[PDB]
């Protein structure tokens, strides 16, 4: 029925073969994360801040708590080469399994075994295979909580002396904290739960989802569908394919935010400064330096009668000034030393800038995730010099790309399915066209 | 559906094509290979090698300025660098 | 019927009626010369050509 | 046009002496200054405080005088600033500071030569687009 | 039976490429444009025109190679090989722009050769010749911009170049020297063409979705016969949807694919009749009315005041090395500039 | 019989003259509220401060402007961000000045366009229908997302979103340019190449059809009359447009296959317009358009300057006049 550039769909009913697509596909993601890993340490020189060498996957294990120490030095590479062998392997096995299952192994499941073969009309199977995967995320979210707590910790870009790995004894259980965060509003000043901001909410977060996926999990193992469900959905293959590529494209999106707004589990110290950050950190850099000059920084009233470095929120707090007031929503270890209860406080201002500040502010300011397709870094009029361009800009617009192409899958997807379980999705059967047996609308 | 000219796929499939356009191909390819690494490009058609856009102490475009001396301008130029 | 666009298609073949347009297209163009010619002079200026 | 010994021959201290560079030392300059400098030097500006250039001109003004060979080299270890009355290595990378800045750990002396002598040749190739900034772009 | 009918015979057989006799026109022109193009684009400076690299052995890549525009100097020259101011030399033509004009003149006359093939072609196989008139939308702004246009102004050297940035910087001076986007006639030519591509996206997703079922395999492409006399999907269905979705929808198969025809040819004309307007300098530029309260009253601002500022950037700042026969030296204090950049 | 049943069958009846649904149920009060909060304040509203530097921009027409320099001016630099409700102001006047129409007229725009993409597949269904009509919407709708939303979100407020204007859209592109160089972007090239084509392909498909209409009037009435809504054959003749159009060009080069053709016609535009849209959802993060200033130098040094170093000369005087007195520092970084 399908044609060959249609021709995966020739799998949606053959258990066996679609078995060895879906774990010949997850060893391409092994092994990608494998190579990948390995080609970033071949090419990683550890006396350059990470985001200055294009690498992705490095500073996600640096998080982890893992070759890392004060301040985000690279301190040993020998767990970056570990987690891509490892990966790398792995693969190896998964792609023989997938093979197998693709080419050799029974093209249908359910002749041989009654357990791994399924049905997608069946109900309580797909609840039940579904109750697996819910209790196999339960355990992944838990081996993050098992890191932070008895593994080492993970970095904390906001512990006090620069940052450093740091074990988390307290998480945050409170429900009113961990969902208080799916309660905030997405806007700014509040950010949802892109604006988590320390890890012991992570952690406890990550407690919490671990036991709701488990229960959830054994709940989906246990029950079938309620007849509201029953009736609200669509039940085949390519029905649940469409929820999923719905899912993921939202978490796509989500993932964009977080990489871009986040600071905290995406430390600048790794992935560069955001672009609020970077803009932050140009104010500062001036106010510094036009205050050592003899400048009164907090009287210095600039073109348009607002402040030429420091001016008000709308909610009066004291903030940035140019057009950096946009940004003042930031928060960033480097900034919040000199915060008082009314944002930024004139007289820490004037007596407690620290160098180390002054060269973070300058560090930032000077790597802003701004840069060309082919990684001239900065505004698009700077000339040929500085090959740059920050992670939080590749790993941003990838992950925009791919979130929109889900959600057109999600549509293409969704609406076949429906057609298809009523049996239009070929077309109009010239015999009983429905509009011909509706009344004209006028 | 056809007008009589021998189909591609079957051309292109064939020993005796690829026999001749083993060298053919190969033999433009080097050609106009050459046509670089001789430097004759440069000659034909009047352009700039990398040390001739300018004289060395000059900052100055040498821009055809004339509508009928300009030839005889641009040879003023060329002068000026060697 | 004919479309708006077609109406003066009935003068193909009808050469009096096509002589007919082309002289009111003629009285047209003529009589615009004289009202333009005239709004001209009762405008103009002409004390300083300079 | 061409990158000949007139354009390598710089100075090397302020006495009178010259050195004369390679076109070898030369884009080995280029390169080590792009990885230790232009991130706020592009083009002989300077980003986080531009009304201190890399212009001859301007380096020749300051004090100790930086238009040399060995004020630059000296600059690269022991920053000052302009009027030569503050130690600015806390702030500004250079070898006594490589502790804070890591990018400086590997420069070798002749690498400290070849990102001086970039510094000094530039401006005799690009002229006013050194230190200009955008309006020479 | 003489040579002409023999030679009419020999022209309009049946091959896998038809000839015709817009052939003769069309084909050598087409095939010079083209080389040209590649020509000039791979050996050939912009240096002594432009003060600018422009070819491949230069150094540009697809993006920045172009056949730039002769020299302002040789106002509207033909530039023929053969002619006073090349006197032959191959070389030198090449250096003075002379492939602009041989590669505009040639692309012009082989757009009048691929014009009379659709004509040549639709009179031999019986059908009307609607696709020709169609591309006289195309030659109206070939024409209106790389001829009409430079031969308003001072010489060849403002038309555009033929290269993808150097078309955008053609983009670029139009907006700063003549407000191009303020111009109704580019408005209506806009909506043309995205009036088209709408015209396009929808007329095929909506025939993809209301076809009928005529074969039983889930990929619907093969239950279509080229030969086959009933319509393929259904206008009735599709009339409903748009009818209750959008309010109006199409009735007559006819009409809609007149309208296809007519929104951007219509478009495309309308640009094309801006374009001579601005050959002249005559833009729609200003609002009069906005100037003098702007003038008189410095706290009104609209978004019309804010881009003209941009205008005035764009001129001050790219002219130099745009017009660099122009000698313009302008000092950094005169350079138009807000704050801080 | 039931009274919520009654509801439903109404709300998904086919009969109504525009069809409801349970997305126009989400659609109608959304466009509504956006609709008449826009043409009151194109008409009416007071000068926003656009910037957040109090300088407002005049944006309506009883404040001095036309239909072509018109707009409702985006919401307030000082807002970024943040959420700017009628009722987080201290007063109407307030909201006015700062933009808050903006916001209202952008978030019920965005999701009565959105529930206006479901409507169309959820019609489709109630019809029989083949579903994906809204696919090929979702390519104009992203886009509205992109200008409106994504790149308000990357750049930090909505100050720096589309305006709602003819010469504010202007305004918008020519910022755009100087600060990312969309036309050096190659998704912005499939857009160009997206849009072109699709104008053209209308223009070849309209024209081939037209050309191989089958005689069925006289001279003296519009060919039109030759076609009568639901008649069962064809109207032209595709084996004659495939006949010319194959001399044309070649024969391999033009379609047999209505299907195919049809899909063509929208596959092609659809998808240049869902890059063009996520060009500039991916310029909203600063991953900018190619950059060629200066690459190439001669064997001394000296700049050779190309095309694109005339683009950036151009693309420098945007840069350092838009928002004139809105910049206190070197950089323009958002
Ligand atoms: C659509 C149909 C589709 C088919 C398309 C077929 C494509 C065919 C291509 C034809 C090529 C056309 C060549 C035109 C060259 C041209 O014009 O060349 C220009 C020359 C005149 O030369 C110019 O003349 C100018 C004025 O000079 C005069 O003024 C000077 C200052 O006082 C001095 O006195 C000087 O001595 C004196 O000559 C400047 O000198 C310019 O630099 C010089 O180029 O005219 C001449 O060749 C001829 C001018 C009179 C004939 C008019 C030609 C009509 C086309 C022009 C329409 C555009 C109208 C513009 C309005 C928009
Ligand atoms: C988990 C993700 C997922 C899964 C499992 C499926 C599964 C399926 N899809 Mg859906 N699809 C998805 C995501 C997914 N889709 C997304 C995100 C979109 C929107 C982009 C679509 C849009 C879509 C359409 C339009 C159709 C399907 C169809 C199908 C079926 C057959 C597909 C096939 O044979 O591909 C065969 C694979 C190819 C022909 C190759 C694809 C080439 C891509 C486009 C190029 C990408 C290149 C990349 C960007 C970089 C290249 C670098 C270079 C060096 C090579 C199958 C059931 C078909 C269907 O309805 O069947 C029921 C169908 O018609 N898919
Ligand atoms: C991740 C991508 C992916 C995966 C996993 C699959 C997997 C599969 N496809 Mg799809 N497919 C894809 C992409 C993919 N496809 C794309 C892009 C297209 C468009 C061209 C198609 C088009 C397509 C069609 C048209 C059909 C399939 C079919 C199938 C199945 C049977 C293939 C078969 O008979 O092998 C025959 C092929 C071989 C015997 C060649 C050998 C290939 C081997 C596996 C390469 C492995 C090399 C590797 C280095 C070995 C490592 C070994 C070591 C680990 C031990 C199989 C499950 C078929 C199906 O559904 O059957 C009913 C079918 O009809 N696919
Ligand atoms: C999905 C997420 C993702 C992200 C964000 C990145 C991001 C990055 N990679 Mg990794 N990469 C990925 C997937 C990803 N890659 C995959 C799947 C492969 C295997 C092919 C690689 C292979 C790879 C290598 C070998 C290298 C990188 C490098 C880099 C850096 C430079 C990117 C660049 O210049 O691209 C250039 C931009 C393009 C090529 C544009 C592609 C546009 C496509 C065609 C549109 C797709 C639309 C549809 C999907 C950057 C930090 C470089 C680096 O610095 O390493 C340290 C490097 O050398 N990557
Ligand atoms: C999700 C993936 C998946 C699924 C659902 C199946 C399902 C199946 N396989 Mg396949 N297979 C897979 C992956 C998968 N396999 C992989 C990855 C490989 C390569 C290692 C193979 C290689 C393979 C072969 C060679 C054969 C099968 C066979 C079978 C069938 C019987 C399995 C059984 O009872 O064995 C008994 C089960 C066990 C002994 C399970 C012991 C515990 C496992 C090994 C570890 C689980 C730990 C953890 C979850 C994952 C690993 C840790 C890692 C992440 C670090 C069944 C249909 C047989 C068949 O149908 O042939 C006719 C058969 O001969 N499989
Ligand atoms: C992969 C995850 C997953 C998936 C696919 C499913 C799938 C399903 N579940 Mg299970 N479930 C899960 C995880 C999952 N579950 C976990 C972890 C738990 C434990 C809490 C449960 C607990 C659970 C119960 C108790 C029940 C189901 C039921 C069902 C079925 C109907 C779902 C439905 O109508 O919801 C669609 C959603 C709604 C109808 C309500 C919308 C509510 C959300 C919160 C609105 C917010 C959306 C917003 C825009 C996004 C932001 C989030 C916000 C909170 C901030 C379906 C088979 C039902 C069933 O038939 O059970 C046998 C049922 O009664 N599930
Ligand atoms: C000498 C010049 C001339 C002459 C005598 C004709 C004569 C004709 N044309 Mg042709 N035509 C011409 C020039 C000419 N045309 C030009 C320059 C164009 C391109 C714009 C066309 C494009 C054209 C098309 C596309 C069509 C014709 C048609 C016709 C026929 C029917 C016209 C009709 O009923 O209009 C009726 C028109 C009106 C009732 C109102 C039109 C008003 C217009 C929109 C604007 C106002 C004009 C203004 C008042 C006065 C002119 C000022 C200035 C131009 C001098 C008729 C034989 C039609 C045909 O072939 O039918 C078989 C047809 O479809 N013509
Ligand atoms: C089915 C199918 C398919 C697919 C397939 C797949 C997807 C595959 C898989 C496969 C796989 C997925 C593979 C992988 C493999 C791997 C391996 C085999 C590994 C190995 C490794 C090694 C050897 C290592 C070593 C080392 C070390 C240890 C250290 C470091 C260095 C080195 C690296 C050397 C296709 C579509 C084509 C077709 C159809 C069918
Ligand atoms: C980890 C973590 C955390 C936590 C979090 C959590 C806890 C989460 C949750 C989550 C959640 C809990 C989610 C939810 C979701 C939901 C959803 C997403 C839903 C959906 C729905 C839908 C989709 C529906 C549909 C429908 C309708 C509406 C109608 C009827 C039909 C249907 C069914 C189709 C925190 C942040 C603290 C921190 C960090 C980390
Ligand atoms: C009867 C008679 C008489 C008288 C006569 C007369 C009184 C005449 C008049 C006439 C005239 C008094 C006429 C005039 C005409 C005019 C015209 C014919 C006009 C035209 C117009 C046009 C067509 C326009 C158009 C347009 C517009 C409106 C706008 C802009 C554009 C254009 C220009 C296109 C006499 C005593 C001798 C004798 C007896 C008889
Ligand atoms: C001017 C002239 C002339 C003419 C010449 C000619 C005629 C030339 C030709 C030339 C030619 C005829 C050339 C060609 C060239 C070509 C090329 C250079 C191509 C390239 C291509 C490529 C690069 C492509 C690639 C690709 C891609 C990218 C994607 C897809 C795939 C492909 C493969 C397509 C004569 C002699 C009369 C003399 C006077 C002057
Ligand atoms: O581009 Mn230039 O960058 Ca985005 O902000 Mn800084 O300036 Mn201002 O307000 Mn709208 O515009
Ligand atoms: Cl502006
Ligand atoms: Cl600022
Ligand atoms: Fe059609």
């Amino acid at each position: 029925g399908f044609a060959w550039w249609a021709g995966n769909a020739r799998l949606i009913n053959l258990s066996g073969k679609l078995l060895g697509a879906h774990v010949a596909h997850a060893g391409l993601i092994v092994f990608w994360a494998g190579a990948m890993t390995l080609f970033e340490l071949a090419h990683f020189i550890p006396e350059k801040p990470m985001y200055e060498q294009g690498l992705i996957l490095i500073p996600h294990i640096a998080t982890l708590g893992w070759g890392v120490g004060p301040g985000g030095e690279v301190v040993d590479t020998f767990p970056f080469f570990v987690v891509g062998v490892v990966h790398l392997i792995s693969s190896a096995v998964l792609g023989f399994g997938g093979v197998y299952h693709a080419i050799r192994g029974p093209e249908t499941l359910e002749e041989y075994s009654s357990f791994f073969g399924y049905d997608w009309k069946d109900k309580n199977k797909m609840t039940t295979i579904l109750g697996f995967h819910l209790i196999v995320l339960g355990i992944g979210a838990l081996l993050l909580v098992a890191k932070a707590m008895f593994f080492g910790g993970l970095y904390d870009t906001w512990a006090p002396g620069g940052g450093d790995v740091r074990v988390i004894t307290n998480p945050t259980l409170d429900p009113r904290v961990i969902f208080g965060y799916l309660l905030k509003s997405p806007f700014g000043g509040e950010g949802w739960i892109v604006s988590v901001n320390n890890l012991e909410d992570v952690v406890g977060g990550h407690i919490w989802i671990g036991l709701i996926c488990i229960a959830g999990g054994i709940w989906h193992i246990l029950t079938t569908p309620f007849g509201w469900a029953r009736r609200a959905f669509i039940w085949s293959g390519e029905a649940y394919l469409s929820y999923s590529l719905g899912a993921l494209s939202m978490m796509g999106f989500i993932a964009t935010c977080f990489v871009w707004f986040n600071n905290t589990v995406y430390p600048s110290e790794f992935y560069g400064p955001t672009g609020p950050e970077a803009s932050q950190a140009q104010a500062m850099t001036f106010l510094i330096r036009d205050q050592k000059l003899g400048a009164n920084v907090g009287s210095a009233q600039g073109p348009t009668g607002l402040g030429k470095y420091l001016m008000r929120s709308p909610t009066g707090e004291i903030i940035f000034g140019g057009e950096t007031m946009r940004f003042w929503d930031f928060r960033g270890p480097w900034l919040e030393p000199l915060r008082g209860p009314n944002g930024l406080d004139l007289n820490k201002i004037k007596n407690d800038i620290q160098p180390w500040q002054e060269r973070r502010a300058a560090e930032y300011m000077t790597h802003a995730p701004l840069g060309s397709l082919n990684s001239v870094g900065g505004v698009a009029t700077e000339i040929n010099s500085v090959n740059f361009v920050s992670p939080r800009s590749w790993l941003a617009t990838s992950h925009f790309v791919l979130a929109f192409f889900f959600l057109v899958g999600h549509l293409w997807h969704a609406g076949r399915a429906r057609a298809a379980a009523a049996g239009f999705e070929k077309g109009i059967d010239r015999e009983s066209e429905p509009v011909l047996s509706m009344p004209s609308l006028d | 559906g056809t007008t009589g000219e021998r189909p591609f796929s079957d051309i292109i499939t064939s020993v005796r094509y690829w026999v001749i356009h083993s060298i053919t191909i190969p033999a433009l390819f080097i050609a106009g290979w050459l046509f670089v690494s001789t430097g004759l490009a440069y000659d034909v058609f009047g352009t700039p090698r990398p040390d001739s856009y300018y004289a060395q102490e000059q900052r100055s475009i040498p821009l055809v300025t004339d509508r009928f001396e300009a030839k005889q301008q641009v040879e003023t130029f060329l002068e000026q660098l060697k | 019927g004919l479309p708006w666009y077609r109406v003066h298609t009935v003068l193909i073949n009808d050469p009096g009626r096509l002589i007919a347009a082309h002289l009111m297209h003629t009285a047209l163009v003529a009589g615009w010369a004289g009202s333009m010619a005239l709004y001209e002079l009762a405008t103009f200026d002409p004390s300083d050509p300079v | 046009a061409e990158l000949t010994p007139e354009v390598l021959t710089v100075p090397l201290n302020s006495e009178g002496k010259t050195i004369t560079l390679t076109e070898k030392q030369y884009l080995e300059g280029k390169r080590l200054f792009q990885y230790a400098c232009a991130s706020c030097h592009v083009g002989g500006i300077t980003k986080t405080n531009p009304s201190l250039d890399l212009r001859t001109e301007t380096l020749a003004l300051a004090t100790p005088p930086r238009d040399n060979i060995e004020g630059l080299v000296d600059y690269m270890k022991n920053p000052t600033t302009y009027d030569g009355e503050q130690e600015i290595a806390e702030v500004h990378p250079s070898l006594r500071s490589a502790d804070i800045f890591p990018k400086m750990r590997n420069l070798t002396e002749k690498d400290l030569v070849a990102i001086a002598g970039h510094i000094l040749v530039e401006p005799k190739i690009l002229g006013d687009k050194w230190g200009g900034g955008k309006v020479y772009y | 039976r003489g040579w002409f009918d023999i030679l009419d015979d020999w022209l309009k057989r049946d091959r896998f490429v038809f000839v015709g006799w817009s052939g003769i026109l069309l084909f050598p022109c087409a095939y010079l444009a083209l080389g040209g193009w590649l020509t000039g684009t791979t050996f050939v400076t912009s240096w002594y025109t432009h003060g600018l690299a422009s070819s491949y052995l230069e150094g540009c890549n697809f993006l920045t190679v172009a056949v730039s525009t002769p020299a302002n100097s040789m106002g509207h020259s033909l530039l023929l090989l053969w002619g006073p101011e090349a006197q032959g030399d191959f070389t030198r033509w090449c250096q003075l722009g002379g492939l602009w004009t041989f590669i505009a003149l040639h692309g012009a006359f082989g757009l009048i050769g691929f014009m009379l093939r659709q004509f040549e072609i639709a009179r031999l196989v019986g059908v009307r010749p609607y696709n020709a008139i169609a591309f006289s939308a195309p030659i109206a702004v070939f024409v209106s911009v790389f001829l009409i246009y430079p031969l308003g102004q001072s010489s060849w050297f403002f038309a555009p170049s033929f290269g993808v940035a150097a078309i955008f910087r053609f983009l670029l001076f139009f907006q700063g020297f003549h407000n191009w986007t303020l111009n109704p006639f580019h408005m209506m030519g806009v909506a043309g063409v995205l009036g088209g591509a709408l015209l396009c996206a929808i007329h095929g997703a909506t025939v993809e979705n209301t076809l009928f079922q005529d074969g039983e395999g889930a990929s619907t492409f093969r239950a279509f016969n080229p030969t086959q006399a009933e319509e393929t999907y259904s206008m009735v269905t599709a009339n409903r949807f748009w009818s209750q979705i959008f309010g109006i929808a199409f009735s007559n198969k006819r009409w809609l694919h007149f309208f296809m025809l007519f929104v951007p040819v219509t478009g495309l004309w309308m640009s094309a009749i801006g374009v001579v307007g601005l050959a002249l300098n005559l833009r729609s530029y200003d609002f009069i009315s906005q100037e003098i309260r702007a003038a008189e009253d410095p706290e009104f601002e609209t978004f019309y005041t804010k881009n003209l500022l941009l205008n005035e950037g764009i001129r001050a700042w790219m002219a130099p090395q745009d017009q660099p026969h122009e000698n313009f030296v302008f000092p950094e204090e005169v350079l138009p500039r807000g704050n801080a950049l | 019989a039931n009274l919520w049943e009654r509801f439903c069958n109404w709300v998904t009846s086919t009969d109504n003259r525009l069809y409801v649904g349970w997305f126009g149920v989400i659609m109608i009060p959304t466009l509504l509220a956006a609709t008449i909060c826009f043409v009151i304040a194109f008409i009416a509203a007071p000068p926003v401060d656009i910037d957040g530097i109090r300088e407002p921009v005049s944006g309506s027409l009883l404040y001095g402007n036309n239909i072509i320099t018109g707009a409702v001016v985006p919401s307030s630099n000082a807002i970024g961000l943040h959420f700017y409700p009628i009722w987080e102001a201290a007063s109407l006047d307030e909201w006015l000045y700062n933009g808050g129409p903006y916001q209202l007229i952008i978030f019920h725009f965005l999701l009565g366009a959105s529930c206006y993409m479901g409507r169309q597949w959820e019609l489709s269904y109630r019809l029989g229908m083949r579903p994906w009509i809204c696919v090929a919407y979702s390519a104009p709708l992203a886009s509205a997302f992109a200008v409106f939303l994504i790149y308000p979100i990357g750049q930090g407020s909505f100050s720096d979103g589309m305006p709602l204007g003819i010469s504010g859209t202007f305004n918008f592109m020519i910022v755009f340019q100087a600060e990312h160089n969309i036309l050096m972007h190659p998704f912005h090239q499939l857009g160009v190449a997206g849009v072109f084509g699709g104008a053209l392909f209308c223009a070849m498909h309209g024209s081939l059809v037209t050309s191989s209409l089958i005689r069925e009037t006289t001279e003296t009435e519009s060919a039109n009359y030759g076609y009568k809504f639901g008649q069962e054959e064809e109207t032209y003749n595709i084996v004659a447009a495939h006949g010319y159009f194959g001399r044309l060009i070649f024969q391999y080069a033009s379609f047999n296959n209505s299907r195919s053709l049809h899909f063509f016609l929208a596959a092609w535009p659809v998808v240049g317009v869902w890059f063009t849209a996520l060009g500039i959802s991916t310029m909203a993060f600063n991953l900018n358009g190619f950059n060629f200033n200066h690459s190439v130098i001669d064997a001394k040094g000296n700049v050779i300057n190309t095309w694109a170093d005339i683009i950036n000369r151009a693309n420098l005087g945007m840069e350092v006049m838009h928002e004139r007195n809105a910049h206190n520092f070197p950089l323009d970084l958002a």
